[PDB]
């Protein structure tokens, strides 16, 4: 469970960890590119746990 | 490049510096992260 | 070049070059001026930011919340814990504030 | 409890569960 929830603090290759971060700073043609990964990252994590 | 130009009036921010010179129009795009050129390297560089 | 040209002359130039700065001088030559203006944004709390108004501070309700661009949605309640006069904001374990 | 059960519950030792509140329960 400590594994799980510290992963969901890494970028996964995107500009910052948080979201809000993501959808406050950029327009959405970017901001999608940009949520992508982190939505890669976290569906990767949550199958192998 | 790492703000949309739109949403600037709503964010706060840590440090803000501002460099002002006066450069010739063939190397106006020069200025950008990641590029060479005597006014890049051996003048002045943005970081990639 | 190898010989060393102390005083300028052959094969030892100056470092410094102005150009012709002219009102009908060659398109694409011509002088411009540059500002270039830089950030640093991270999810701490910051020194400049945007002109807001700053509401009232509404505790052990569930509100959306938001100190010097740290942006959150929560209840806001007061704590003993005890911080140094340098320190803004706390966090715990696994990297949440 | 027994008192062995007393020694069984004691011995095993069960801020961090503050920290499941990003979406995961756990279920009794």
């Amino acid at each position: 469970l400590n594994t799980l929830v510290k992963q969901l603090s890494s970028k996964f290759g995107a500009i910052s960890s948080v979201l809000n971060d993501i959808l406050s700073r950029l327009d959405p043609p970017e901001a999608e590119v940009q949520i992508d990964r982190l939505i890669t990252g976290r569906l990767q994590s949550l199958q192998t746990y | 490049y790492g703000v949309s130009p739109t949403k600037l009036n709503d964010l706060c921010f840590t440090n803000v510096y501002a460099d002002s010179f006066v450069i010739k129009g063939n190397e106006v795009s020069q200025i950008a992260p990641g590029q060479t050129g005597n006014i890049a390297d051996y003048n002045y560089k943005l970081p990639d | 070049g190898n010989k060393p040209c102390k005083g300028k002359g052959p094969n030892c130039y100056f470092p410094l070059q102005s150009y012709g700065f002219r009102p009908t001088y060659g398109v694409g030559h011509q002088p411009y001026r540059v500002v270039v203006l830089s950030f640093e944004l991270l999810h701490a709390p910051a020194t400049v930011c945007g002109p807001k108004k700053s509401t009232n501070l509404v505790k052990n309700k569930c509100v959306n919340f938001n100190f010097n661009g740290l942006t959150g949605t929560g209840v806001l309640t007061k704590s003993n814990k005890k911080f140094l006069p340098f320190q803004q904001f706390g966090r715990d374990i696994v990297d949440t504030t | 409890r027994s008192p062995i059960e007393d020694l069984l519950f004691n011995k095993v030792t069960l801020l961090i569960c503050a920290q499941k509140f990003n979406g995961l329960t756990v279920l009794p």
